[PDB]
């Protein structure tokens, strides 16, 4: 079963500026990463359904990064719609393993 | 006991047809996958082909395949292979050996066989 | 584009509990269907996965033995029937689907459902 | 020998909508007792040779979307485009390689519409 | 590899023991089971050991068979002069699926 | 004597479903609910005879089969069934007696670009007999005129490869597929439970 | 990469012996059993026959037989289709076509076709 472990578990920054997240496999995955944000009381949303692509819809601020085992998402433009908690899906082998999760709130 | 006694061996010349006969009694004829290996003069031994219970199918070595055909009449509990179009590196000494075990399905894919009983073996030479 | 859940509510330990995902807006069986549930602690859990035509599903390891999952195309929806409760099974139960495209599947977890909750305790 | 009738001369359809084209074959194709025989179905773009997309009764081409399917329920076999798109504008037929001459089918103009 | 490999000839002082070795491959020995015959100078070979590790009924308990991994081996403890003849390793290879031999073994006493 | 399915279920590279392995195992003493339970299978189905019972019966030989398939036509490997495992790869007769094991291994036998090394048969003349085994790449014909080795329309290659990859559907992923069976024959019992 | 090409006379007489010639790229004539079609003006395929690659047995279309030989040059990596007394219906397009059954897939390798004319 493959683990993984986001490096940051909370971190806060003011509007304007721009976070960075790191999802770390143990096994390596050949960019099979889907982030994801949830809002409190809603169901996630799928973000950057690769290593990279960004999803139809989703604000062009976002940019998903890396392949292998050390990935890195990168929030362009904070907003007030950005702070929620953001999770990481490896999809190599079939027991998918979410990542413990970053929440994200405003400094 | 087990007797395994083969026939039908000699001279031919390259290009020539034999057939070789051998008669097994003191165990049911039918029950067993039957098994004919051969020899060469001083190097050691090569298997050369099985049929099976009923003598529907029959398998083949492929230094051999599409030359020999392998037979069995269980009526007179006698096995048989007619040797055609021969080669001089066919000059051998030839058993007929008989499977240990047993098989129930008699057309399923079986996958190991130890030999016995063989035979005294017939020398076939081709040559002039 | 209508992934609504039902079935959830209070179970007493040890029994038998089975929710539903009715699905519209889409042909169902073009798609691979997961069942990812959330405990009031923070962190996602996936938990099955049963394939476009039914053939083969997949159970977390937690979830092994106890859970089933199943699906049932004409009535587009898909079920989790879930046998011998335990204290650690509370949590809110989201259906989400993965595209099929030829063989491979790609844009996973594309939409998700509303998420029922199942409690368990005495 | 064999002569095939294409069921739709001509088939308007609008994108994002599923499409069904037949063809009826004079005799049956099916001899042995088997899920597919001989009977190809082909997409011809206007000044272009024919473009293969399922070539046994069900087995879909390589390079073929996965938007089209082919079936049969004895002489009558059935080609499905479940979600039309821009690119299958064209003409579609039906071609049995089972006898002799390897007679085709009348055809079927996708129309836009 | 389709290639059973045993040398050409073992020899030993009498009463003391003897090691034949027999090195095939994964769809060889490896993956399946191995026979060893023996065949005196001018007469039939006869099933001696099968199935890597058993004997029958008429052979006596000083010839061992062994199989472990690759390798396969024939242990004779107590060499009488008589017992003198070609040693045959006879696995099975999936790769071919027919049963492969060995070039035999001259078993000689000092 | 210990029975060896050590490197029957865990060996490095299984066959294709057309050419799939075969293994006799005799004269050993096998503990089947060390196996049953070992909770690492998707599929554990036994028919014809019941498990916790193996270990209390007593048979003359028995066989493993070692292929992978897709994970969708694992549903195909039993008594009764019809598709194109059942029908031209590997078929299992009605009167099974044995079990089906069955576990996911997009691990070993998927690639990147995709693994060719497995294939199966999609087209033949006719059915396959209980367990049958078909290992001939002769041209296909699909027509009355005769394929004398060469390709063509109405002359088919009737073997075609999965073509694994690590992200494919779980029905298209390879699972690799272990059937032992279990004969009763007139003859003193060789392999037998603890 | 199989690439073919058909290639003959662009205008030929109402009697006059129509002779086109399929030269194959990427692959070996002795593989694959090549048929020769043809297409009538804004109409359907026609099946004029086929040719063996590694032998020479022929099969051609019974109602378009009596006039057509289909024969190869395998050294040159050539296959050709004759045609005697093209009257007033032998106006079409010409390709040259195989299907290569693989373990990956089908393609079935079609060629571009050629224009030929009957009236002068």
């Amino acid at each position: 079963d493959i683990q993984m472990t986001q490096s940051p578990s909370s971190l806060s920054a003011p509007v304007g500026d721009t976070v960075t997240i790191t999802c770390r496999a143990s096994q390596g995955i050949n960019s099979y990463l889907n982030w994801f944000q949830q809002k409190p009381g809603k169901a996630p949303k799928l973000l950057i359904y690769d290593a990279s692509t960004l999803e139809s819809g989703v604000p062009s601020r976002f940019s998903g990064s890396g392949s292998g085992t050390d990935f890195t998402l990168t929030i362009s433009s904070l907003q007030p719609e950005d702070f929620a908690t953001y999770y990481c899906l490896q999809y190599n082998n079939y027991p998918f393993t979410f990542g413990p999760g970053t929440r994200l709130d405003i400094k | 006991e087990v007797q395994l006694v083969e026939s039908g061996g000699g001279l031919a010349k390259p290009g020539g047809s034999l057939r070789l006969s051998c008669a097994a009694s003191g165990f049911t004829f039918s029950s067993y996958w039957m098994n004919w290996v051969r020899q060469a003069p001083g190097k050691g031994l090569e298997w050369v082909s099985v049929i099976n219970s009923g003598g529907d199918n029959a398998y083949y070595a492929d230094s051999v395949k599409g030359r020999f055909t392998t037979s069995r009449d269980n009526s007179k509990s006698t096995l048989s292979l007619q040797m055609n179009s021969l080669r001089e590196e066919d000059t051998a000494v030839y058993y007929c050996a008989k499977d240990r075990n047993l098989y129930y399905y008699d057309s399923g894919y079986y996958t190991e066989f130890s030999f016995d009983y063989w035979g005294q073996g017939v020398l076939v030479t081709v040559s002039s | 584009v209508q992934l609504v859940e039902s079935g959830g509510g209070l179970v007493k330990p040890g029994g038998s509990l089975r929710l539903s995902c009715v699905a519209s807006g889409f042909t169902f069986s073009d798609y691979e269907m997961h069942w990812v549930r959330q405990a009031p602690g923070k962190g996602l859990e996936w938990v099955s996965v049963i394939s476009e035509s039914g053939g083969t599903t997949y159970y977390a390891d937690s979830v092994k033995g106890r859970f089933t999952i199943s699906r049932d195309n004409a009535k587009n929806s898909l079920f989790l029937q879930m046998n011998s409760l335990r204290a650690e099974d509370t949590a809110v139960y989201y259906c989400t689907r993965v595209v099929i495209v030829v063989f491979t599947a790609m844009r996973h977890f594309d939409y998700w459902g509303q998420g029922v909750l199942v409690t368990v305790s005495s | 020998d064999v002569v095939m009738t294409q069921t739709p001369l001509s088939l308007p359809v609008t994108p994002g909508e599923p499409a069904s084209i037949s063809c009826r074959s004079s005799q049956s194709l099916f001899d042995g007792g088997h899920p597919y025989t001989s009977l190809d179905w082909y997409l011809q773009k206007p000044g272009q040779s024919p473009q293969l997309l399922i070539y046994m009764v069900s087995n879909r081409a390589s390079g073929v979307p996965d938007r089209f399917s082919g079936s049969a329920s004895g002489t009558d076999f059935t080609l499905k485009i479940s979600r039309v798109e821009a690119e299958d504008v064209g003409v579609y037929f039906c071609m049995q390689s089972v006898e002799y001459p390897y007679s085709f089918g009348q055809g079927t103009t996708v129309d836009f519409k | 590899q389709s290639v059973l490999t045993q040398p050409p000839s073992v020899s030993g002082d009498p009463g003391q023991s003897v090691t034949i070795s027999c090195t095939g491959s994964s769809s060889n020995i490896g993956g399946y089971y191995v026979n060893w015959y023996q065949q005196f100078p001018g007469t039939a070979p006869k099933l001696l050991i099968y199935d890597d590790n058993n004997r029958p009924s008429g052979v006596s308990d000083r010839f061992s068979g062994s199989k472990s991994g690759t390798s396969a081996s024939l242990t004779i403890t107590g060499l009488q002069p008589g017992d003198e003849a070609d040693y045959h390793c006879s696995g099975w290879d999936s790769s071919l699926s027919a049963v492969l031999f060995g070039r035999g073994t001259r078993l000689t006493v000092l | 004597n210990l029975c060896p399915f050590g490197e029957v279920f865990n060996a490095t590279r299984f066959a294709s479903v057309y050419a799939w392995n075969r293994k006799r195992i005799s004269n050993c003493v096998a503990d089947y609910s060390v196996l049953y339970n070992s909770a690492s299978f998707s599929t554990f189905k036994c028919y014809g005879v019941s498990p916790t019972k193996l270990n209390d019966l007593c048979f003359t030989n028995v066989y493993a089969d070692s292929f992978v398939i897709r994970g969708d036509e694992v549903r195909q490997i039993a008594p009764g069934q019809t598709g194109k495992i059942a029908d031209y790869n590997y078929k299992l007769p009605d009167d099974f007696t044995g079990c089906v094991i069955a576990w996911n291994s997009n691990n070993l036998d998927s690639k990147v670009g995709g693994n060719y090394n497995y294939l199966y048969r999609l087209f033949r003349k006719s059915n396959l007999k209980p367990f049958e085994r078909d290992i001939s790449t002769e041209i296909y014909q699909a027509g009355s005129t005769p394929c004398n080795g060469v390709e063509g329309f109405n002359c088919y290659f009737p073997l075609q490869s999965y073509g694994f990859q690590p992200t494919n559907g779980v029905g298209y992923q390879p699972y690799r597929v272990v059937v032992l069976s279990f004969e009763l024959l007139h003859a003193p019992a060789t392999v037998c439970g603890p | 990469q199989v690439q073919l090409q058909e290639s003959g006379p662009g205008l030929v007489k109402p009697s006059e012996t129509l002779s086109l010639s399929c030269a194959v790229s990427g692959a070996s004539i002795s593989s694959y059993w090549w048929n020769w079609f043809r297409q009538s003006p804004g109409k359907g395929l026609e099946w004029i026959g086929k040719i063996n690659g590694n032998s020479g047995i022929t099969y051609y279309n019974p109602s378009l037989k009596s006039r057509l030989t289909i024969s190869k040059d395998a050294s040159k990596k050539q296959l050709s289709l004759t045609l005697t007394s093209v009257t007033a219906a032998d106006t079409a397009v010409y390709f040259c076509a195989t299907r290569d059954g693989n373990i990956v897939g089908v393609a079935d390798y079609w060629g571009q076709g050629v224009l030929v004319t009957v009236s002068s």
